[PDB]
């Protein structure tokens, strides 16, 4: 299978057609995405199969083919871009300043983007190309509008 | 049965468009993975 690194759809062929469930990052050759995209099942690339390797349901992230490999941090001030890959549509870089999700156990940046559902696991960079985290779990704010968590692992 | 597609390289854009606010939320995280808004 392919295992040069980049930005992934993530699909299936059991629904109508082949549809888009997510996306997710290769990278030193893992691939990573957030858990409610794939539950945890196995993966192709082309003729090969990708095993989960670790996930974590309340994180929701997962890696396949060795441990999550992605460990940069937003800064908390400069603004970052969205490399959205939205279902049937070119992959497509949105720059946008996050806002925060606070917690009782700390703050986590969080960006005001809403796209399909099957865009979960689109990276969020920062200006050096780095992944400071996954778009795709996040929140329904009053107004009707998706505001994501920049979800980041820990690099064991 | 999932199968992956290269969709691109990983790269930051120079004058990508710019958009979307910053909203700061207080927020509860469940069991579950799920975030729900603190009022
Ligand atoms: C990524 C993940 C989820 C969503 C989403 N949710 C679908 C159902 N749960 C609430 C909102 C609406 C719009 N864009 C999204 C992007």
């Amino acid at each position: 299978g392919e295992t040069t690194d980049g930005v992934y759809r993530v699909m299936t062929r059991r629904l109508l057609g082949s549809t888009q469930v997510g996306v997710g990052v290769m990278q030193e050759g893992v691939f990573h995405t957030m858990w409610h995209v794939t539950k945890g099942a196995a993966l192709r690339s082309g003729e090969g199969r990708l095993d989960p390797y670790w996930g974590d349901v309340k994180q929701d992230l997962v890696s396949y083919c060795g441990p999550w490999k992605l460990d940069a941090a937003w800064d908390g001030l400069s603004e970052v871009q969205l490399l959205a890959v939205p279902p049937g549509e070119r992959a497509k870089n949105i720059q946008t300043l996050p806002g925060i999700f606070k917690t009782k156990d700390g703050d986590i940046g969080a960006v005001a983007l809403d796209y399909p559902a099957g865009t979960s696991g689109s990276p969020i960079l920062d200006k050096c190309g780095r992944v400071i985290g996954l778009y795709g779990n996040g929140v329904v704010i009053k107004n009707g509008s998706y505001v994501s968590a920049i979800t980041q692992g820990k690099r064991e | 049965d999932m199968y992956i597609e290269r969709a691109g390289d990983i790269t930051w854009e120079k004058d990508a468009e710019v958009t979307g606010n910053s909203p700061r939320l207080d927020v509860a995280l469940d069991e579950s993975g799920d975030f729900s808004l603190v009022e």
